[PDB]
This record gives C-alpha cells, structure tokens and sequence, in this order.
C-alpha cells in the first residue's frame, strides 16, 4: 500500500537529515535528539516543517492537507527510528515506547475570524490568549472488551485520537449488545481542554471578541495556565440541522 | 405554477442564455459595461458575491424580472451559474479564489414589515426592515455530504441538505448497505451559518402593539455583516418550517417561520 | 348526514337569492371583492338569514360547528362561479348581528357546538402562527398519497392507506406543499367589571382567531366575540373559545 | 376501466353482498336450493373447490356477469371469500379440512381457438380447448413467504408471490435491515404446481397451417386432473410473461404468453 | 423535422379531402370500420396519393420508414375524431398498389428506408407473439415514469429520469400496464422459379408481420409483399425486410 | 429456555420407561438397549413413537410437526444418558460418542401421490421400492475455517443436517471472503442418495409411476439396494418462479 511507502519516506528523513556544512561538519539533526530524548525519558520530538519541505516537498504538503494520517505515519517512524537508535536497551526496558511528534513553523499567524469552513481538516496556525482551562483528566487510547454472557475477548482495539469514541460491536461473534469494556485492561493518557481568545488587537470596533475550544494530550497538558498569550498550531475539526461543534487539536504550542 | 414553468429544461436555457446576455451586454446612461466593472472590483479583492439590481434587470428583461419574486430558489440558482461561467470567460483563473459565484438582489419595489407577513407570501421573494436583537457565532453546517458503503469501501455521491429536513442516503450500485453508511471528515463540504433575530423598528411599531420579530438564517458570504442593535434592509426567502414543540404549547398544529437572507443592506 | 348537505344547499341558495330592499343580491357583490387575493372570509348577518329562513336559521344555531364546513364549501363554490380564482384559495363564513348575548359563567359542556356570543376585555395577545388546518400524509410502504386529513388540534394521523394495500403503523410523512395553512392567533380576555358578580374574580378565557380576523382586537379594548364552544384535548379536556367575528361596540 | 371501478371498496362491498346473495337464495326450476346441495356434496367428500355456472350466475346477476370476464382476477377474489364465509356459516367445522374455497367457473359463452388469440385478449378470462401434449410433475411453490430480520430475530408478515415477478421483502419497524433477510421452512405456506402444455386439436387443425401450442399453469386442486393424450377444455386468465431469451433469439422484443388456468372439463 | 410534420398534415388532408368519382370520402367510411375492436390498419393507394399530390406520394417514397408513425398518429386522429374510440388503441397504415416492384438481388445498403415492393415463395412461418413498441421505464432512485420509450429491434432503456434529479445507471423497471404489445410473426420466403438466375441458389430472406397483417400468408404461396427494408443489429449488423402489406396474385 | 426443558423432558423418557407388570417383572427398555449398543459399538438406538405418546402426548406430537429440532433435542438426550450409563469408561474411551435416534410406528402408511404442501416440514410413513442408488461420499458437520491473510481460526462450526450448507462469512473480524475451510479440521459421516418409486399397484390405470428422491445418513447408508420394497418414515422438506426441490430426509428403513 501507499502507506507503507509514506511511512518508509518519513523514517529515511528522520534517519539521514543533516544540518551544516563540509566546513565545519555535519550533524544529524532528528535522530541525535530522538536519541537523547529517549534517554532522558522524554518521550517526544519537536518537528519543524521547512526541514520537512527542503527534504521533500510532497511529505509536508501532505501535512498541512492531510494531517491525521500523515502525522500518525511521522508518529510511527518516529517511533521505529527511535527503537534502533538505542537497540540494546538495559534489563527491564525492552518495550519500545510511544513518540509523540510535535510540529512548528515559521509561517506568518492566521486569524479566529478568518478561519473559513472550507479549511477542514487542515493545519492552522492561529495566536490568541488563553483564559480557561480544565482538570486533567483521562483518555483511553488501547480497550479490552469482554462478552458477559459467553466471556469471549476481544483485545487490543485501538480509539482514533481527539475527541472520538469508539461504536461498540452488536453481534457477540449473548444478547445484543453484551460486550464490555474490561477496566484494568485499559491504557490511558492525559487529557486537557482549554478555551482560546482572540487577541486583543484583532478584535474589530464594537464587538466582543470571539472564542475557541482547543483540546491538548500527553506532554501538550499543562503546558499554559490561563493569562497567557500562545500561538497554537492544530487541526481543525468538528467533534439546529446538521450543525456540528468545531474544536482544534493542537499539535504544538509557542507560549509567548 | 411559476416553478413548474421555470423547471422546464428549455425554458431554463432560454433564462439562462437571456441572463447572460443581460451580464455581457448591459450598457449604462454613458454607455458603460457596468458589469465588466462589477466583476473587476469582486475578483480584485476576492470576493465570490455580485450584486444584481433589479431596476435594470425589469428594464432589459420584463418575464424574468416577473418570474424572479415567484420562484426565487431556482431563478437565483441559475443566475449564480451563469454568473459563474461570465467570470470564468473574463478571469480564467479565478477557479482558484472561489468555487461558486453568488447573485445579491438589490432594490426589490416590493416592501412589507414584520406584521403583516401571512401563509400567502410563504415561498416567496420578499423584502423587510427591523433591528437585530441577536446574532449567535458562526457555526459550521453540512453543505454536501458525500456518505460511504461498508459493504464496499466506495462512496457514494453528494448529497445536498436543506435549512428544513435531514438528508437521507441514495442506494449503493448492487451491496445495498442502507444501514452502514457513514460520513468522512476529509471529503465532505461544509459552509457557514449564522442566526440572527430581528424585530420591528422602535418608531415603528404601532403605539398599541408590541415588537414583533422573526429569525433569519446567514450562509457563505453573508456571515459577519449585521451586529446587534443595528438598523438593516434584509431581502430573502420567507420560508415555512415545522415545529412540533409550538403545536404542543400552544395545543394546536402550528408551525414556524424563517427567512432566507439573501442580500443584507445596513442603513 | 342530509341535515348538513340540506344546510349547505340551503346556503347557497340564500347566497345567490338573498335580496334587499333595492333587490339584489348583496353576497354577489362580497363575492367580487373574495375575487381579489388578501381576501378570504365573507360576511352574512343572522338577522337576515332568519329573514329568508327562520328554520335555516335554526338548523344553524343547533349545530353551527358541525355545519361550518359545508357553509365555507357553498360560499367556495359561489365565489368560484362569480369570478375566477385558484382552486386552492380557501374561504370562511363570518356571523355577525346575533342578538343572542351570553354570560361567562353561563358556559357550560352543554352549550358546546352552538353559537354563542361573549363579551369580554382583551388582556394579552400572541404572535401571528401558520396552523394547519389538513395536511398531506403519504405512506413509507407504498407512497399513498392521503390528501385532505384534517388536524383536531393535534398532530393526528391515520393508519391507512390510500390504496388497499397497506396498513401503516405510524410512518406518514406529511407534505407541506400539498398543505392547508391558515393564520392562527391565541388572545387571553377577562370578565368585564360589570359583567362582575359579588365576591368573585373575572373567570378570563382564551379566544382563537383564523382568517382574516387576525390582529384585530388590541390590548384592553371591549369586544364582543361570536363563535362556538369546543372542547381542546383518562383523557385531558379544556374549554376553549373559537371566534368567528369580532366586533367592537 | 372496469378494474378500477370493481377496485372500490363500495363496489367490492356491494359484488360481496351480491354474490353471498346469490349463493344463499338461488332456487332450481323445481324451486330446489342447488348451491346448499353443492355444497354439501363439496363438504362430504373434503374438497375446497365449488363450481359456478355461468348461465345462472348471469341470470340472477347480470351486472356481474359483465363484471367478471374483464376483471377475472379480483372478482374470482370476491367470489372465493363469499364462498368461504357461505360454506362456515352451512358447516362451521369446516375449518380444518381446508382453508380456502375455490369457485371454478364453468360454461363461459365466449370461446375461442389458440390461433386466434392477440393482444387483445390480455388479462382476460378466456375459454378454448385443445389436446394436451406435455404434464410436469407435482412441485411445491411458495404461496405466502414469511420473511425475517437478522438485526432483531422478529420475522416480517406474509408477502403473497404471482406467477409474474420475484417478491422482495418490506420494510422492518425500526432496524432497517433489508440485506439481512431469510426464509424460515416451518412458517412459510406452499401451494402445488404444474405446468401442462396443451395443442391444437388433430381435426380442427387447418391443412395448410401446422399446429400451434401453449404453455398452461395448474395450482393448489387443479393439479393431476389431465394425463397427456387428453382432449380438454381449459377457463383461464390469458396472461402476459416477459422473456429476454426470445427477445435475444428473434433479435426483436418480444414477450411470451401463459394460461392461468382456472376449470379444466375433460370431454 | 418540419419534412414530417408537412407530411404528416398532407396526409391528414389526403384522408379526409380525397373524394373519387362518387366525390365522397373513402377513408371516412374506412375509419367506420376502425370503429370496431379488432380492427386495426388501414388501406391506401399509392395511385391515389399520387392523383390527389404526386409531390408528397414522391416525399413518402423518399423516407416512408422515417415518416411512417406520422402518418400512423395522423390516422389515429381521424378515426378518433370520426368516432368514439379509447385513446390507448393503436392505427397503422398499409400501402397497395405500389408499381414500383424491386428485384431481391437488387435490395442493397442504398435502399434501406424507402419504401419498396418483392415477391417470393414462402417457405416457412413462426407462432404469433407480442412484441414491445414502446416500454415504460421507472427510475428506482426517484420513482419517476418514462413512457413511451420506443424498442429499436433490441431490448432499449434511458440512464435519464423524467424529472431533473437522477440520472440512473441500469436500474429501470418495465410496467406491462403502461406498455404497449403488438402482434408480430416472423415468416421466411425464398426467391421464385422465374427470377432465379443461372447457376444460382434462390437468396432466402425473412419478413416481419405486425398488426392485422399477421398469419396471412401460408406456406408455398406466391406473394408480392410491400414494405421498407431496415437494418436489424465492433457492430454486427443484418439485412431484414418489415412489409406492411401482403398480397396474393 | 423451553429447549432445556425439552432435552430434560426426553431425558426423563429415556431414563424412566419401563415395560412389564408387577406380576412377572419390570425392565427398563431404552437405558439397557443405549448401553448394551453403546458397548457393542453400535451408536444408535431404535425409538418407537407410541412408547413416547403413551409417557408424554404432548412430546410425541411436538415429533410429528416440527421433527427437527425435536429430533436434534432427542439425539442430545440420548447422548448424555448413553455417557451417564457407562461413565467408567476404559482408558482412551474418555471421549462420549454421538448417538443417532431412528423411529419406528404402526401407522398406516400414505401415499406419494397424497403427499400435499402443507405437510411440509412434517413426518410422513410412506411406502415404495427402490430403483436407484448412488456411491456413499461423505457429508461434514464440523467445520473449522481460517483467514487467507490473517490466519485467525473459528473452529468448532456445526453444518445442519440434511441437503444444507453454510453460507461463509465476509467480514474478517484480509479482503472480501477471506476464509477457506482447512482439510483436515473436518469431522464427516457417509451419505447416500435414493430413489424410491410408488408401488406398482398404488399406481392409477394408464399413468407411469412416480418417484421421490431420499436421503440416507450414518448408520442407515447400505442397507437397501436396488430392487427391495421399503417402508420409509421420514421429514418432508425442500432443497420455474420460486419453484424448489423437494425430498425426503429418512429417519427410518423397514426393509419388507
Ligand atoms: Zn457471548
Ligand atoms: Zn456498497
Ligand atoms: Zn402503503
Ligand atoms: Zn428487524
Ligand atoms: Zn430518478
Ligand atoms: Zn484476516
């Protein structure tokens, strides 16, 4: 498939990216920083775009149009990349860890109100000021379901990130619908919400300013207290007739 | 019935073909192509909204100026396509800026206020005045909605959705997989939507009465253009809608009622 | 029922013979103005329909209500012989002059589907509402279309359909263009303070208006209402008022 | 057309009182009761199927007489429920030897010839005669199948099959599981089938011409009352049945014809 | 096609303007007959329609298979407005009395949609069957009816609805109701002693029956058949003739 | 459920009938005959239907209308009273055999002509003789299927008796159809098919004889050839407009 092949392109940028010149060397960027990271125990990168774009131009403009796919791909390779960096790892800590990807830009900042219906699904980039927050609270990521009739398992099933459930299955494969999720078998991140302001220039004569929902995970969580001026880098997506709430999954932040 | 002759496929040609000659050649008191000026100024700041007055279109074309007030839904339909296709014979570039022209009516000779709308003007091109109350954010609203198949992985085509019932699927080719349909993020179109409230002027209204007001529904372009507590011409489609809760309140069947703004004019 | 298709022949035929003092017809003339859109109920004064028929007249005071249908389907007919206008366009019968003047507190489950004439204070008003007087039901099993169901104030539906094939439990989907809509408006009056007895509070109704009469009676002013009595929905009953005419004294 | 005017339900009502009518009160030339008679003999045997004659039934009723060799299939309908409740109101136990009474038609005045018939004898009962050239066997055939819903394990209501189309199942109250849908063997009612083919006959046959054939249809008693080599006179309902393959072979459309057989006499 | 609709007035004139030496209309007295069922087609000659306009004898000459349901529709409306009959029936038009008799070795591609005449042995005949003129087709997506949709020698359906919202694929169902069956048989005839050339076999062709001219023409029986000749379907197509008028001399 | 009721209802048949009187003695009738076939190794017992009308009418006539699940319930019934019988069984015998149930009555026989449509899914007793046979191939009643792409394994899949197979799933839980039936994870028995003629003198004057084919299963295979006169008790059932098949499930043979 195309995955594979995406994926494969994303781990040869993470492993042969290099900065400098034949004057005074040269030294790899992303997979040094992978390393290092992974051994202090943060399990993260912070990915900019134009390093992407110089090393293929078709890589990043399939993520400022397709993000959910692409960044889960980035995710993965990262992931790979960063388990055959430190391959013989000591007793005890075999399991590969999971990598979050972060991505920043130095593109110019767009505006709450100028966000339009057809960029769906795409990167923005968009400052504000933060004056909400939530408590941290829980998000499942891996579930276990169990019948309660015949107590056949069904594990390892995986829910989409962002504020996206799961449909639980009807037929038992036993009443209808007699699956349930077992507690302890269950993995879980952290999980924020907070609330987005427009800036107080961009707010036009005679109007109050506008707000926007944002929604952080894993180390994005308490990461800006309310007060704050950010620039958030995300997705937007949506979570009367047909009118559906639009939040933005934010994949990076630059508190200002 | 105006709308059955309109849905007439020849005579749909003929008003498209006589709209756009109206568009090519419409000479002003000095002679000027007014439209070759309208569209420039719409495509130079990107705009994707031509205004029409309607004086001149009674003057250079009486049956449509007469059909335009019965059947506003289909007429303004086919005046955007073939707005649509004079802007591309003019800007063969401006696929990229925008991808549906819209036609704004201006100077309907008709006027009434919120008082006096009856059942005879429900679908109907009508023109009101007032002071809006309220205006909630802009929210985004299904405009085409492309559902999938389970029993295939194809999509099926779009599916346009109305301001007055819920879209329903069509039927897959041969797996005929009603049930498990669904909907993508990534290849749906979606539009804005914004609900403003207005009601009847302060000097206005009759000493006796009380302020009435209606609800008017804001799509595309026309989002963001009224605030609260300002003085407005709006130009839409009145427009019938059930509601169940009005009938059990009031304990007898009846229903609501909405405006389709069309063109918005602040005084 | 001959006793309304007797009533409704009995109608028309007063309509195109009822003759005054110049002797013509005066409803030939009211006809020429339900020609011209905007206009959709005619007017009649009992009076003289006692004049032409004191039985007639009768008939209609027994059973006013009931037979209301048949009068606005005699008075279409008529408009629609005088001059031309859209099949669809609806017309209603307004009675004024009754010199029967009633009591609040005279109302009684008795006196429901005659006329009757109330007066009163209007204390508050509603906003104009569409009301729909018969809807459109088509079947989801075999597209019937059942045209003509009136509503009884409430969402009422059949379980039948148009053709004898199918018998549908309660998938009928109703058609607004097919529809009958008229004007509704709910009015709140009191007991006037004459009409107040000793030691009691105003027993206030509430009046229903269609057609025309519409946005006719103010806040606070005395008006006298003619219309019938009806029962608006163990089983929930209400009393209600339904006018017809409205006047002002 | 006569269908329409018998399809009313007054128009029903009233051929159902007629009939019933007719059945209870029809004296003989001596003054005898000829249909108690008939259907004692009918009863004592266990048979469901009663004659009519005809001459009488045009006698007594002559508005349906008219009625019936137009619209064959809705009146012979009538016709079997009056006989039904006639025979449990005689003989109320009568509802375990049987479940249906048929009433067969017999000295039909019209008569014709297999190479006279065209396009205009469609959906008509007609009578002609012939010698039977072909008898299939005894095969089962559904008559009311019982379809059901996987996506809630209730089964839908009967939906009765012709001898023309392909029944396709309804609409499930709420889970809309068309796809999902089976035949359960233990609540479905069958019905006997055969498939005779009749000629014209050796001493009528023109010299010139050679002779001509067609396909007839036996159900429920009708079955196993001809032996191939029999001279026979067939009542039916001339009935029209497509097939591409013929249309494939002449290169040009065409359908082909079957006899829904109805009485069957052996001369 | 204002050549069709000049033709098929002209004919309609013919029909009810031709007057013989009696100076009295011949295609009334036949539409008589149309009258009754069972009747179907009508008779001309082409010496007459060459009497009364030898220009438009010439037009029909030049595309008779082209302008033939005009002239089938302007029949229909003669007898209909002669008498009462139902408007679903169907009228044809046989032509006699053509001179202009044809060769089978000199039928050819040139020749095909105009009229011509043969003569032949026949050889052998087919049972009667319907055959489907003109189908009405349903859209399954929007249930909309497409009647009168005509059959070219092949099993032809649209991917259009009648109403302006779906354009459907393959699904059309076919109501037999609505649809409109014609007799058809199917006989081969064989080229005779005396045109046989030397040191060459007879060349068989087939002729379509339709209408009453079904099952009139036995085996071995010298016949002058009338009519047109078409094609009758990388494209596989093959020579047929369609005679409308059967004679025996 | 009313099954379970069922099973215990004909459990306690086989467990409790007795014949004889108090004068001469009493012995059990079809617990002695289950465990002296049962040791013999004959797996099958002959079950009269007026023994089980004169226990329970009502379970006799719950046989002779809807004989399927019925039978099934019987033949699960007689297996746990067969294992309940000889518990103790030698070593490498742990595992119970299935027990096939095959009737027998004094009913007067029907005819094949009589034979109408709605005894359909019902027991019939009709006379005949044999004029054809065919090989024994074998038919499966368990069944276990894997995926292509995969491989996940769901064995353990039971095959109705009779002429009846297994519509296969889609869905994977791999493309559409991933699952093909593994060779040598099947359990099958013998299967024959007859052809049983109407008798040569219930046959009408001038008429040929008819027929109806039969089907034979387990321990009923090879016992009528060509040419013997048969009396066969079986289940009508089905296998042109809606037009099927129809023979004739054998539940029993009296060879004359
Ligand atoms: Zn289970
Ligand atoms: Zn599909
Ligand atoms: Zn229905
Ligand atoms: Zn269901
Ligand atoms: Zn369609
Ligand atoms: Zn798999």
């Amino acid at each position: 498939a195309k995955k594979s092949q995406l994926k494969k392109r994303f781990r040869e940028f993470l492993r042969q990216y290099r900065i400098g010149t034949d004057r005074t060397g040269f030294t790899f960027k992303y997979r040094d920083e992978l390393k290092r990271h992974y051994n202090l125990g943060e399990y993260w990168i912070e990915v900019e775009m134009e390093d992407l774009a110089s090393f293929d131009e078709d890589l990043a403009d399939y993520l400022y149009k397709q993000p959910t796919e692409h960044l889960q791909l980035l995710e993965e390779a990262a992931q790979e990349v960063a388990d055959e960096v430190t391959r013989p790892r000591p007793a005890g800590e075999e399991t590969i860890q999971e990598i979050q990807v972060m991505l920043r830009s130095d593109a110019n900042p767009a505006n709450i109100r100028s966000l339009k219906s057809e960029q769906m699904s795409h990167l923005v980039k968009i400052p504000g000021i933060i004056i909400a927050a939530t408590a941290v609270r829980a998000k499942a990521t891996k579930i276990s379901i169990q019948c309660r009739s015949c107590r056949n398992t069904i594990g390892n099933i995986a829910v989409r990130p962002g504020l996206e459930g799961y449909a639980m299955p009807r037929k038992c494969n036993c009443p209808l619908d007699p699956y349930f999720i077992i507690p302890d078998k269950c993995k879980c991140v952290d999980f924020q919400t907070l609330k987005l302001q427009e800036s107080p220039d961009a707010v036009p004569h005679g109007e109050l300013p506008r707000h926007m929902q944002l929604y952080c995970d894993r180390y994005l969580c308490d990461k800006v207290v309310p007060g704050n001026r950010v620039t958030i880098m995300g997705i937007y997506s949506i979570r009367g007739v047909g009118i559906r709430s639009s939040y933005i999954r934010v994949v990076g932040i630059q508190v200002d | 019935t105006v709308r059955e002759w309109v849905s007439m496929a020849a005579t749909r040609l003929e008003i498209y073909h006589r709209f756009k000659n109206f568009l090519r050649t419409h000479v002003d008191e000095h002679g000027h192509n007014v439209f070759k000026e309208k569209i420039s100024d719409m495509c130079k700041e990107n705009k994707e909204s031509l205004p029409v007055n309607y004086e001149d279109l009674a003057a250079r074309e009486h049956v449509l100026a007469y059909f335009l007030p019965e059947a506003p839904a289909e007429m303004l339909k086919i005046f955007d396509e073939a707005a649509k296709e004079v802007v591309l014979v003019m800007y063969p570039k401006y696929d990229r800026i925008a991808r549906e022209i819209h036609v704004r009516i201006s100077h309907l000779p008709l006027v009434e206020e919120l008082r006096s709308l009856r059942q005879l003007h429900l679908n109907q091109l009508i023109r009101t005045s007032g002071v809006v109350t309220c205006c909630t954010g802009v929210l985004p609203q299904l405009s085409m909605v492309k559902y999938n198949c389970n029993k295939c992985n194809f999509i099926l085509g779009p599916f346009f959705q109305s301001q007055n019932q819920e879209v329903r699927p069509g039927s897959c080719p041969e797996c005929q997989s009603f049930g498990p349909f669904e909907i993508n993020m990534e290849e749906t179109v979606y539009q804005n939507y914004q609900r403003i409230t207005i009601q009847e002027s302060p000097g206005k209204v009759a000493a006796g009465r009380l302020p009435r007001s209606k609800d008017a529904i804001l799509l595309a372009d026309l989002v963001d253009s009224c605030k609260p507590g300002d003085e407005i011409e709006l130009t839409g489609i009145y427009h019938n809608n059930y509601d169940g809760s009005l009938n059990t309140a009031n304990g007898f069947p009846v229903f609501a009622t909405v405006i389709l703004a069309n063109h918005i004019t602040k005084k | 029922d001959e006793l309304s298709d007797k009533c409704q022949k009995l109608f028309l035929e007063f309509l195109e013979e009822c003759k005054g003092k110049d002797g013509s017809n005066l409803y030939v003339s009211a006809a020429e103005e339900l020609i011209r859109p905007e206009r959709n109920t005619l007017a009649v004064n009992f009076t003289d329909i006692e004049y032409y028929n004191q039985q007639l007249a009768t008939t209609i005071q027994e059973e006013y209500y009931r037979v209301y249908p048949h009068l606005c389907r005699a008075v279409r007919s008529f408009a629609r012989q005088m001059g031309n206008i859209p099949a669809n366009k609806e017309f209603y019968i307004a009675f004024s002059d009754f010199p029967a003047r009633q009591k609040i507190r005279e109302l009684s489950s008795a006196k429901i589907g005659t006329l009757l004439r109330i007066s009163g204070q209007v204390v508050r008003t509603h906003p104009v509402h569409p009301e729909l007087v018969s809807g459109t039901f088509l079947c989801m099993d075999c597209q019937s279309i059942v045209k003509d169901v009136e509503q009884q104030f409430r969402y009422t539906q059949p379980t039948i359909c148009k053709n004898p094939v199918c018998a549908n439990r309660r998938r009928f989907t109703l058609d607004t263009n097919k529809s009958r809509f008229v004007d509704f408006q709910k009015v709140r009056i009191q007991e006037t303070q004459a009409e107040l007895p000793r030691g009691a509070i105003p027993r206030s109704v509430e009046i229903i208006l269609r057609a025309e009469a519409v946005e006719s009676a103010m806040a606070g002013d005395r008006c006298d209402f003619t219309g019938t009595l009806i029962v608006v929905p163990d089983l929930s009953y209400r009393l209600a008022f339904l006018a017809c005419y409205v006047g002002a004294t």
